[PDB]
């Protein structure tokens, strides 16, 4: 049937995948050792998109772990989730690229790219309904940028027509770690425009704002930030892993949300995202959280949504939701005038309601709420998020700082110049279409 | 896998590691016999990076011990952790440099360089892919500043690819330690700006000012001054030896910091630092450990941090910490101290967090900074170097060895171009 493959490249690929595949074992009733208990067969209704069958219910994830460094991969090969994954699906590196492009685009990647594309083809030949790709990466990583652009340069030659999905983290304009992240974000945007269907972005700080105010988590780290992103990942798959009245597959997401083949970069949002106590004193209706979707304390990228112009807003609901107030509240959004559209698209809405409510992680900070919304809103606030990063790249480039690492690794300096004219017209097209 | 040798040369760097290997021994649960006694295998899963296990678990440190005399050999050998080192590596001469560069470089060091060159080759043949070298020596004396100077000029012939850590002490403005101390500085840095990747300019003077105020210790033992050098170096390589939420190898520490192929002269910092009785009376918060890192007190060199600009801030934090409070305050220092940074380089903070603190604390911070007030370190020595060349004193200890007069002036021109490059962006 339909079967979807996931690829995890970089350390952000490692631990986000350590949460998403951890979460899916809860939502299908699969024990982490590798087999299933017999009670979760009725829950296991069309789980075939990720898990091959082996011998007696033993379910390997159709997932590939790619890293140039063996350290964080051994965390998978130490914990409980060691026996779940397949060993020859784990392909490790030895020498690190250290957030450098040609160290991750030519040096260690080209010794390992031929090993992993076989493991792509070894697994994908079982498919008769191969839909899409979950590729997880960063923007400033050596293998996060240098290998990811090269990997998407090769799978479009192989499979082409079949879809792709990229999840990543938007680098914050104020608080971020690596100094080469303004460099590599221009590099990972250069040749991945042509080789990616859609790519999503989240902020470190925009997670933190709801963590401190609504979750009331005043000591967050990369443990709980992986759980919050994984709920957004799981809510997309709920249209596919279960039987809904009006649901949507991966080819349909890009068909609605891509108005032009270059501007295809929306973001995410999730609500209700609060702690376990505040849901007790409040009855969260449909009109409650849907109006909570379109306020700037709910976006997952810290920018100005009111200074952006909405073009195609996508909505996926979960839980037992009636469509009457849905057909009212989205109309009640249209009664408000602050939600600005473009003049040519009034019909940029998507309706999706699944029967299954989201189930929370065990021992987590969330609360069991029936209603939830995964808001996807492509807008022109991405252009205002382009200018904050195009300011960082050029001024460090003008003094030619940190160029002496990019030179000797098999890389040219004129490629920095061509990406400048490439990204200049990109943020222009938000204002040209808008 | 990723493998690093540690080489000591000269009387300074030979006794720095002698306390430094002890902490590396104690952070991984081994013995002077090399017997692993770590309870959790977290102390074993990256034991291979500094060790070569052979014949029932007696781990030998990947260490080379070089001297021009047998004086410093037996003291390390009969001293603490003397049974741990491999006796194959005990290569030495019978001269002594006598604080003379051309003896350590041309005359006597040219004899003993061939023996350990194969020893550099031998342990590098038994590995899959080397990673980089770390070197402890001196810049004031004659043995390490003359012999370890020439060693870097032959590593690049073997391995022109990897990184070179050259940790060495530097002169102080207050009291000179040796007589030819400005001669041992300009002639060494002439070769250090050619083929090295990082130097940590640690002043001997300011280490007492750390101990006199924080530690309040009236009796500075030389085991204790290198002990503060020991905990600095172990915090740098914590990513290669321990897991965490964000790992950062020595090359990532290299590539984030050095902007131009000369300006790689960094000073280190460490927090917390205090005496015994002030433990409970202060706070172990992210905010208290933040502002200690950016004080003139924590400056291990005797240069003034408000007389320069931080270019690349490296925050190697150790311990179970909240990431957002790290994300909070590293923003807050630039909202306070925007004059204290270089202006045209945005987001000057680089953060690497391992979730394992060092032994003896609960939360620590390993700082390495790039102030452009380290320009004054090469301002003060270029005058003392040109204080005695104007009278041509001590020339019969160098030209009598066969040193060129142009060898002074070629180094003297490249010394003065170095402070022009800090001036370029200040
Ligand atoms: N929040 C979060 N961000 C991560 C995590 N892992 C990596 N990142 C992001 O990844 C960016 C840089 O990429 P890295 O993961 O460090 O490097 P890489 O992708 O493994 O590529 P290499 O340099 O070749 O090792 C950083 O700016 C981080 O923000 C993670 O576990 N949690
Ligand atoms: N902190 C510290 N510094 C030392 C020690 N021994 C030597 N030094 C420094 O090393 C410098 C002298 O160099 P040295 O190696 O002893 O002379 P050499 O053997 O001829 O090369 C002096 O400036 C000392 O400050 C020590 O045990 N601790």
């Amino acid at each position: 049937m339909r079967e979807v493959i996931s690829i995890h490249v970089g350390q952000a690929g490692v631990q986000i995948g350590n949460a998403c595949w951890e979460l899916y074992c809860l939502e299908h009733g699969i024990q982490p050792d590798g087999t299933m208990p017999t009670q979760s067969t009725n829950e296991g209704e069309s789980f075939t998109t990720f898990f091959s069958d082996t011998g007696s219910g033993r379910y390997v994830p159709r997932s590939i772990f790619v890293d140039l460094e063996p350290t964080v991969v051994d965390e998978i090969r130490t914990g409980t989730y060691k026996k779940l994954f397949h060993p020859e699906q784990m392909i490790t590196g030895k020498e690190d690229a250290a957030n450098n492009y040609a160290r991750g685009h030519y040096t260690v990647g080209k010794e390992l790219i031929d090993t992993v594309l076989d493991r792509i083809r070894r697994l994908a030949d079982n498919c008769s309904g191969l839909q899409g790709f979950f590729v997880f990466h960063s923007f400033g990583g050596g293998t996060g940028s240098g290998f990811t652009s090269l990997l998407m340069e090769r799978l479009s030659v192989d499979y082409g027509k079949k879809s792709k999905l990229e999840f990543s983290i938007y680098p914050a304009p104020q608080v971020s770690t690596a100094v080469v992240e303004p460099y590599n974000s221009i590099l990972t945007t250069h040749t991945t425009l042509e080789h990616s269907d859609c790519a999503f972005m989240v902020d470190n700080e925009a997670i933190y704002d709801i963590c401190r105010r609504n979750l009331d988590v005043e000591r967050p780290s990369y443990t709980n930030l992986n759980r919050i992103i994984s709920q957004v990942v799981s809510s997309i798959t709920a249209s596919l892993r279960f039987d809904g009245a009006l649901n949507v597959d991966l080819n349909e997401f890009q068909t609605n949300l891509v108005p032009y083949p270059r501007i295809h970069f929306p973001l995410a949002a999730y609500t209700p995202l609060i702690s376990a106590e505040k849901a007790y004193h409040e009855a969260l209706s449909v009109s409650d959280i849907t109006n909570s979707c379109f306020e700037p304390a709910n976006q997952m990228v810290k920018c100005d949504p009111r200074h952006g112009k909405y073009m195609a807003v996508c909505l996926l609901y979960r839980g037992d939701v009636v469509p009457k107030d849905v057909n009212t509240a989205i109309a009640a959004i249209k009664t408000k005038r602050t939600i600005q559209f473009v003049d040519w698209c009034p019909t940029g809405f998507k309706v999706g309601i699944n029967y299954q409510p989201p189930t929370v992680v065990p021992g987590g900070d969330l609360a069991k709420v029936p209603r939830a919304v995964c808001m996807l809103s492509n807008t022109t606030a991405i252009a205002e998020a382009w200018s904050r990063l195009d300011y960082k790249f050029d001024l460090m480039y003008a003094k030619r700082a940190f160029v002496h690492w990019y030179v000797g690794e098999g890389m040219e300096e004129g490629e920095f110049t061509e990406a400048r004219e490439d990204l200049a017209a990109l943020e222009k097209d938000y204002e040209e279409v808008g | 896998m990723r493998e690093i040798v540690h080489v000591q040369a000269g009387q300074c760097g030979n006794q720095i590691g002698s306390k430094f290997w002890e902490v590396i021994s104690d952070e991984h649960g081994i013995q002077p016999d090399g017997t692993f006694k770590g309870e959790t295998d977290l102390q074993l899963e990256r034991i291979d990076v500094y060790y070569n296990e052979a014949n029932n678990g007696k781990y030998v440190p990947r260490a080379v011990l070089v001297d021009l005399e047998p004086g410093t050999m037996d003291s390390v050998r009969s001293g603490p952790f003397g049974q741990l080192f491999r006796p194959d590596n005990f290569v030495f001469g019978q001269s002594g440099a006598g604080n003379n560069w051309a003896k350590g470089h041309y005359t006597e060091g040219a004899e003993l360089v061939d023996n350990v060159l194969d020893v550099i080759r031998k342990e590098a043949e038994g590995c899959d892919c080397l990673q980089g070298f770390q070197l402890t020596h001196s810049l004031g004396g004659g043995t390490g500043s003359g012999m370890g100077t020439l060693l870097i000029s032959k590593i690049r012939e073997e391995y022109p690819d990897r990184i070179m850590s050259s940790f060495s002490v530097v002169p102080s403005p207050k009291v000179s330690d040796t007589v030819v101390e400005p001669y041992n500085a300009t002639l060494s840095v002439h070769q250090l700006v050619e083929n090295t990747d990082e130097t940590y300019c640690i002043d001997n003077e300011a280490l007492y000012d750390i101990c006199y105020r924080t530690l309040k210790l009236t009796n500075p033992t030389y085991g204790d001054l290198n002990h503060l050098v020991s905990l600095t170096m172990s915090g740098v390589t914590t990513c290669l030896r321990f897991p965490g939420q964000l790992n950062a190898d020595l090359r990532k520490l290299a590539v984030n910091m050095v902007p131009f192929p000369r300006l790689h002269f960094f000073m280190p910092g460490f927090a917390p630092l205090s005496a015994k009785g002030t433990q409970a009376y202060r706070a172990l918060t992210v905010a208290e450990l933040t502002q200690q890192m950016f004080d003139a007190k924590n400056m291990m060199a005797a240069c003034d941090p408000r007389h320069g600009r931080y270019l690349t801030v490296a925050a190697m934090f150790r311990g179970r910490m909240s990431m957002r409070e790290v994300d909070e305050q590293m923003l807050n220092v630039q909202n306070k101290n925007s004059s204290y940074f270089v202006e045209w380089i945005p987001n000057n903070v680089k953060t690497a967090v391992c979730d394992i603190p060092p032994r003896g604390l609960k939360m620590a911070a390993t700082f390495v900074g790039n102030s452009t007030a380290i320009q004054e370190l090469f301002k003060r020595i270029s005058e003392q170097f040109t204080a005695m060349f104007r009278r041509k004193a001590f020339l019969h200890w160098y030209t009598g060895e066969g040193m060129d007069e142009m060898e002074f002036t070629e180094a003297e021109s490249n010394m003065n171009d170095l402070i022009s490059e800090y001036q370029q962006y200040q």
